RNA sequence: AAAAAUGG
RNA sequence: AAACUUGAGUGCAGAAGAGGAAAGUGGAAUUCCAUGUGUAGCGGUGAAAUGCGCAGAGAUAUGGAGGAACACCAGUGGCGAAGGCGACUUUCUGGUCUGUAACUGACGCUGAUGUGCGAAAGCGUGGGGAUCAAACAGGAUUAGAUACCCUGGUAGUCCACGCCGUAAACGAUGAGUGCUAAGUGUUAGGGGGCCCCUUAGUGCUGCAGCUAACGCAUUAAGCACUCCGCCUGGGGAGUA
């Protein structure tokens, strides 16, 4: 994704300002990378290498889900229902 | 995103044709929002091999800037239907 | 990634020791700590001492040679692990090189050595043997 | 000894840029090496594409 | 850089 | 249960790359085809012959058709988990390294079962077809020659979509982490005065230590800890 619409991204799902580095803004990311790759491979079907990273990036996304679901289960249910990723 | 166009004209093209050919492809150029930062000629070169059978060529080169590359496709197709253009590059930086 | 602290100090003692150096800097901790301060008691290591800096903190340890440049630690071996921990009774405690060497042990009455650990009558953790 | 890229400074070879490119360029086209024309490899990438480019424009020949 | 097998 | 920032990630500033997928454009050469000139061979081998040519071959000059691979650059160079990736241009897209220390605060490592990729050959449907070339056919060699050599030549080699899932798929060396003399080249960075220091790779030489030896040696085959896979004489047999 462009550095732009990364930086909205973290805008929007910050704990508070200055935070790059919560769960909730990491994951929100993986999910746009997540998803611009899912359309690119819409189209290009046979990239493998590109998949691969992909595949890695889901792995990161779960890890993640997995802590914050850990340490407080009230921000994990909000953040997968404002994502839509469950 | 900025696009640098050169391309070559046969060398046998009349003075009037060249002028209407060169401007119709920067025109082509600029269609699709695509402003022509600068277009210029270099003149009649000596080729370093003969294309189509032609030893020399007009050189024209052609900056634009775009954010999509919609009027540098146009150009590409119009320029492999063109008989006028001999060859053709674009180089994005 | 690192998985044995207590292991990881020993090899870094025993490397030292292989190459003769004199010094030894490592990250610390308290159960190191006390290990390293059995080690200068017991008279295995030279001298001990603690920099309370930022993250960790450092223990740096001063290894200690005989006459001919003999090394006083002859080895070091790990005997409970993360992989398979092991513990002993206060009838059942070793006795390193016949005597001649310490068992650093893990009590309720803190970490001792083997012979600490027999008068005391207690048992625990058998951390280490060195000889 | 020195490369004519880093000491001169320029960071960029310009496929246009016959003069230079003739430079380096054989006598009978063929890319001369970086072991005898003395340059960077790093600047060997940029003036081979550059070459290639030229050559595809006309500019420099094949043979 | 033609071809020249085998031997309880 | 509560704190921490070193591990692990995120932010910001940079860097290089044959990393992948899809279109487009070139030049050299091979083959074939059409013409002009021109004639007694060309081709090939150790030597020959088959073969092509005299119905005009081969050679030579101009043009046309088509497929495949990208000379020079090119380098124990680079990139990728591996298989692998080398003309150029554009579009989409993955990973890695360097420097700050805003940010999260152990979120990590390994990984049975699973799930994917995976050279070449091969298979299915459809396309393409220059070159090369299993099978095959001649010609030689030979005691024989179901070969090596020569002249041809089909599948295949190429493309799209499926399948197959194997290689000496090798560094015959699982992954992660830390510690342990040095000398020297190279790739991408960074800091300090041509020189010094430093991070990450990629080579060579070389202590301690290890090894049956050969050798390995900060890119360990040394010293340690975690997890996984695997071995237990040869054959039978990777067979039933
Ligand atoms: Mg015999």
């Amino acid at each position: 994704i462009s550095q732009e619409r990364k930086n909205e991204i973290i805008k929007e799902y910050r704990v508070h300002e200055t935070d790059t580095g919560s769960p909730e803004v990491q994951i929100a990311v993986l999910t746009a990378e997540i998803n611009a790759v899912n359309e690119h491979l819409r189209t290009h079907k046979k990239d493998h290498h590109s998949r691969r990273g992909l595949l890695k990036m889901v792995g990161r996304r779960r890890h993640l889900l997995n802590y914050l679901r850990s340490k407080d289960i009230q921000r994990y249910r909000e953040l997968i229902k404002s994502l839509g990723i469950r | 995103r900025t696009y640098e166009v050169m391309y070559i004209v046969r060398p046998n093209i009349e003075e009037d044709a060249k002028k209407a050919l060169v401007e119709r492809f920067n025109g082509i150029l600029a269609t699709e929002g695509a402003e022509v930062l600068e277009a210029k000629d270099w003149g009649k070169r000596r080729l370093a091999y003969e294309i189509n059978d032609f030893k020399d060529g007009f050189y024209n080169i052609v900056r634009v800037k775009s954010d999509n590359n919609k009027a540098t496709d146009e150009f590409q197709r119009l320029a492999k239907i063109s008989d006028d253009i001999i060859r053709y590059m674009v180089i994005r930086e | 990634t690192m998985t044995d602290p207590i292991a990881d100090m020993l090899t870094r003692v025993r490397n030292a020791n292989m190459v003769r150096h004199e010094k030894l800097e490592l990250p610390a901790s308290n159960i190191k700590k006390e290990i390293a301060e059995i080690l200068k008691s017991e008279g295995f290591i030279k001298n001990v001492e603690y920099v309370e800096d930022d993250k960790q903190g450092v223990l740096r340890l001063f290894l200690k040679y005989g006459q001919n440049d003999e090394r006083v630690i002859t080895g070091l071996k790990r005997i409970s692990k993360p992989g398979l921990r092991v513990y002993a009774k206060a009838s059942e405690m070793p006795k390193v090189l016949n005597g001649l060497g310490i068992a650093l042990v893990s009590t309720s009455e803190g970490v001792i050595t083997d012979k600490e650990a027999r008068k005391r009558n207690v048992g625990g953790e058998i951390i280490a043997y060195v000889w | 000894k020195v490369c004519y890229f880093t000491a001169n400074g320029i960071t960029h070879i310009d496929y246009k840029d016959t003069e230079l490119l003739k430079r380096f360029i054989s006598e009978r086209g063929k890319i001369l090496p970086r072991r005898v024309t003395g340059t960077s490899a790093k600047y060997q990438r940029m003036l081979t594409t550059a070459i290639k480019r030229s050559r595809h424009m006309a500019l420099l020949p094949y043979v």
